[PDB]
């Protein structure tokens, strides 16, 4: 998998290593799943998150 | 912003609002508890430094509800490349006096990473526009805060589609031609704002150029030029005076 196509599969941030090599990440006050490509929340208000409508699907 | 509609309250919570001398000056991003991003052109005319004021949790400005929270701007960043009075480089990094307490009401937006932002976020149609700007070319402002969903469009298709300031690569456009909608004056240095899988990131600031100009569209501060310019100083040490000229790159 590469970076470029599809976002390497990542639900956030990709960085491409060498060789058929490929790591996710995530943004601060999010952890990465085991799955290697889905970003968590770990705090109350993670960025670029809708508190009213997060609890609206809750 | 014309021809949009009311954000209901809470579901902008990174809009920023700024006021000089407790009148409406800008818009602004929240991107951290103490960071605010904005236009660099907003501060052209800016007398005295130390009357700015950041406003979060703002929706209605009739009424005071209490989730608003206002903080002192301690510094403001420019990039050494702007040139006042003009378009290219329009882009502010705000500093706080003291944090925002994060809230259902008050909630910064994600600075994304630059190849997540330039490979990904840059392909995403739609984005939303925001502010407490004009409702109208040559109108009144809003009263509560407006958003707007606006196409992004590729350079190229912009220069064609359109019918004078370059569109540089520090630029990008967005809107519709047909002067019906667009941000306007009031709005600039409000989020361009991008959804993806389920999380929300900082791709454009509302720049400048009049609104909702038949053959004209949008343009926006190309954020994605910026993010290694941001991060160097939101790790650097506050320094005495406000306004501070920072080298680009
Ligand atoms: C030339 C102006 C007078 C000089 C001056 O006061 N400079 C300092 C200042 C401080 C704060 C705001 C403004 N300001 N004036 C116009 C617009 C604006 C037009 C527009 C169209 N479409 C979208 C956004 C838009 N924004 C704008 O933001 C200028
Ligand atoms: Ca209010
Ligand atoms: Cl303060
Ligand atoms: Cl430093
Ligand atoms: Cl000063």
């Amino acid at each position: 998998l590469i970076c470029v196509n599809e976002n390497g599969g990542c639900e956030q941030y990709c960085s491409d290593h060498t060789g058929t090599k490929r790591s996710c990440r995530c943004h601060e006050g999010y952890s990465l799943l085991a799955d290697g490509v889905s970003c968590t929340p770990t705090v109350e208000y993670p960025c670029g998150k809708i508190p009213i409508l997060e609890k609206r699907n809750a | 912003i014309v021809g949009g509609k009311v954000c209901p309250k809470g579901e902008c919570p990174w809009q920023v609002l700024l006021l000089v001398n407790g009148a409406q000056l800008c818009g602004g991003t929240l991107i951290n508890t103490i960071w605010v991003v904005s236009a660099a052109h907003c501060f052209d005319k800016i007398k005295n430094w130390r009357n700015l004021i950041a406003v979060l949790g703002e929706h209605d400005l009739s009424e005071h509800d209490g989730d608003e929270q206002s903080r002192r701007v301690a510094q403001v960043i420019i990039p050494s490349t702007y040139v006042p009075g003009t378009t290219n480089h329009d882009i502010a990094l705000l500093r706080l006096h003291q944090p925002v307490v994060l809230t259902d009401h008050v909630v910064p937006l994600c600075l994304p990473e630059r190849t997540f932002s330039e490979r990904t976020l840059a392909f995403v149609r739609f984005s939303l526009v925001s502010g407490w700007g004009q409702l109208l070319d040559r109108g009144a402002t809003a009263l509560e805060l407006m958003v707007l969903n606006v196409p992004r469009l590729m350079t190229q298709d912009c220069l064609q589609q359109s019918r004078s300031p370059n569109i540089t690569e520090y630029m990008f456009c967005a809107g519709y031609s047909d002067g019906s909608k667009d941000s306007c004056k009031g709005d600039s240095g409000g989020p361009h704002a991008t959804h993806y899988r389920g999380t929300w990131y900082l791709t454009g600031i509302v720049s400048w150029g009049g609104c909702a100009t038949v053959g004209h569209f949008g343009v926006y501060t190309r954020v994605s030029q910026y993010i290694e310019w941001l991060q160097k100083l939101m790790r650097s040490e506050p320094r005495p005076g406000v306004l501070l000229r920072a080298p680009f790159p």
